[PDB]
């Protein structure tokens, strides 16, 4: 039944208003009607980070990330809510994963270098931001 | 039934002295058990050391319609007629507790 | 159907004849057609009351009130046949519930004051004359 | 059935363009289709303050509370409604209500505040000013 | 319904300062009828007594959302801030009462 | 359920020496919970204070049986044991208690 | 049905031809017809005891007497099979189960003094020996 | 259905095992699906007999008596119960009607005379046994 | 279904009770029911072993091994009924898979030691003997 599908929609207008607060209890009817959905589990984590609300969005990023692999942009954003959870050593095995994903991206790279330079890698931060560099000196 | 829990709380705060939480708690008991003649005398007993003798009078009169061989029960509503005021109608309930 | 109920009717009419004895075998018809009824058992105590075989009058008057509680007449009149078949002390005790049910009527004074005297509790007795000379002037 | 959702959908995006004025009445629509949406009310509220008609904002956002209690953004917005209405006895008690649910809501302790000291209540005003500072000193 | 009896059995038990069933009593009673506003009040109320504020405020809290006239409430509630040491919040809720 | 209220009515009985109130509260969770040790061990401890020590034997069997690391309740068992004057079971549960 | 029955029957009259060996399994198989069975659970632990596999036995009294939890049998041969494990502690709470079941059991109260002399509770040994000799001198 | 014996087969095996207590409950089990059974109220009787609890076999012993009169054998079975439960006239009775049922049984005259001399009937106990001698002199 | 079963229990009262000679006739019933029965079999195996019908026995005991197979029981019996035959080969192979089902069994060893001496593997048979006198201390 469309039903299903029509609160993602409606989660996604309310986000569209800044009326996030309302935007993830409106997705949760979603998965309450589908648990499968890789997109509503995606919505709803990139919402509940912009809350402040970081443990629950870095859940539900995790739970999304289980119902389709691959997605190197889930795993990157994974990282930047670890990252803001201080649980930096997860961060850097996110961005890690985001690289194996994608050795192209740029981004993916920058973070792997600030993460690492946090968490005391010096080396390995250095080369990351290195390779940053190379692979996009655009960015 | 939990009528006799209600009723059990009414006794324990009725000895305690908390009649006005007595009231409540053997009204909750009545609603269900309509013929229990204990319940009706302790509510008028209750009234009647809350003072309020009009109410103990009707309860005392329902209790011993229930339990016509009820001395007791006789006694304390010639007293409660006595504080009425009712001389004739008290003398005629003490004599009714004496005869019991 | 009504049948039920016409027996009542029946014998009511045959005690507004004046044709007693009939109406007594019309009451048990209708009482064997319902035995909860409190009309026909009141009605078949007065009839076998009137005539004056009142051994049974009495437990018709108890099967009545014991169907129907909480009335003062039922409980009058029982005392009264209770009184003239001489127990004097279950006369006492119906009339006490008359005036229990009802404080203010006289007539269950008075003759529980009448029962009182002839059973010997002098002073009671003189309490429910007074009782009942104060409740209304005319009795 | 779908649509009663599909309205409040057609709202959102006719307050997300700017044409309010229909809004509301899709919104309207959506609620007669269901009462009991605690969501379609709580955005009519919105919808109805924007055009500047507060009276009927004031009953919306009531009504929306009475339907999901507890909901500590509705009660600021009603307060906001009732201050611009000048009912300033009902936008402190709204307001009281809003820090009783969050007490660590500096926004609601600034409101608060504000009407306090409009209403002439000044130490408590000041307190609560004391509250929202000490909560967030950036609300 | 028990909602009653069981506060019933609250209040008794808090009125003879027997707080540790009182808390209990009132408990099953919330469980059937949470909006009763004299029932959280009366439990933050046994908490306060037991030297537990925080949870005394958790609950006077709710006392106060579903009656916000509770000046009663309001006072206990600031007491019971000024014991967790927030003596801004106590203040406030002080002048509350005052003001209701 | 409503074994939970009229334990604690029987609690609340017990504490403040009401042992009929006690004792028939008790009575009346029991048959609605007959696993709860604690209300077997309380009821005994209602008819030892009575002076019923076959009662309280009774009981208290029944509380040990339904849990054995109970030591108050071996203790009080070996007192009415011994309130029986059978000095060789009061023995025997009185070192049944130290030991456990 | 009755075959569930039935293979208790078989495994009655095995052991009564001693083969019990056989006999364990046909109790098995009426069990697994019907794991409730006090009868099956309670003689299959005999058979096992005598079979010398106390390992089983041991769960096997267990599992009976979750069935029949007042029973002041059961627990007597459990307490035989615990001090044969050597588990004394357990042996004693059994047999101190078993005389509060039956106060006048003299044979528990002297198999509880042995427990508990084996154990090292000299005194209380003492007591239950003492109090097993009075309740019976042959036990 | 053949449950109704297959529990009195049960209940004898029990027996046969020298398992008594089970074999009491399984002859119950039998009786509560057909009471009108002689044989397992017959058994029941003898069971409980030797559990000793004599009073409780009496009863059972007489039932079956009750259910199938004229059963030489139960009535001498009922009459030993009697006998050791000291109500010697009842047993004096058993035994009489024993004789009355089998004239020729010397066991019957053998324990009539033990319990008319028991009873105090001297006289009639010589008899008795002197019946019993000469019924079966290689007894 | 259950008649199936009855006839085992029917043969084992016949063994059971002293009238071999019915139980091999109410086995074979029950066989001819269900051959696939291995409890069946397996008493009709010692059944006739004790009419001394051996050369039936021995097929007996082999069908049951047959259809369950590894119960180290079954092998030892069909050893000694082997044994009886005088097919000494057969009966040490017997006996050697029993000890090897069961490398723990002294009466095993003891069998296998007696069978290889009458077979003329002193060696083996002495070594055997010492076997069986290592794994338990009364064989």
């Amino acid at each position: 039944d469309v039903s299903a599908l029509a609160y993602v929609m409606l989660g996604l207008l309310l986000s569209l208003l800044n009326r996030l607060s309302l935007a993830a209890e409106a997705y949760k009817k979603a998965i309450e009607l589908d648990p499968n959905d890789a997109l509503a589990w995606l919505l709803l984590g990139s919402v509940l980070e912009k809350l402040k609300r970081l443990d629950e969005a870095a859940e539900a990023y995790k739970k999304a990330i289980e119902l389709k692999p691959n997605d190197a942009s889930a795993w990157k954003e994974l990282g930047k809510v670890l990252e803001k959870l201080g649980r930096l050593d997860e961060a850097a095995e996110a961005y890690l994963i985001a690289i194996m994903l994608d050795p192209e991206d740029a981004e993916a790279a920058k973070e792997l270098g600030k993460v690492l330079e946090k968490l005391g890698e010096l080396e390995m931060a250095e080369e990351a931001y290195k390779l940053a560099i190379k692979l996009d000196p655009n960015d | 039934e939990e009528a006799e829990l209600a009723y059990l709380l009414g006794e324990l705060a009725y000895k305690l002295g908390e009649y006005r939480i007595a009231i409540r708690a053997y009204r909750i008991a009545l609603k269900r058990d309509p013929n229990n003649a204990e319940a009706w005398y302790n509510l008028g007993n209750a009234y009647t050391k809350q003072g309020d003798y009009d109410e103990a009078i009707e309860y005392y009169l329902r209790a011993l319609v229930l339990d016509p061989n009820n001395a007791e029960a006789a006694t304390n509503l010639g007293q409660a007629y006595m504080n009425q005021g009712d001389k004739d109608r008290a003398k005629l309930m003490l004599l009714l507790a004496l005869k019991l």
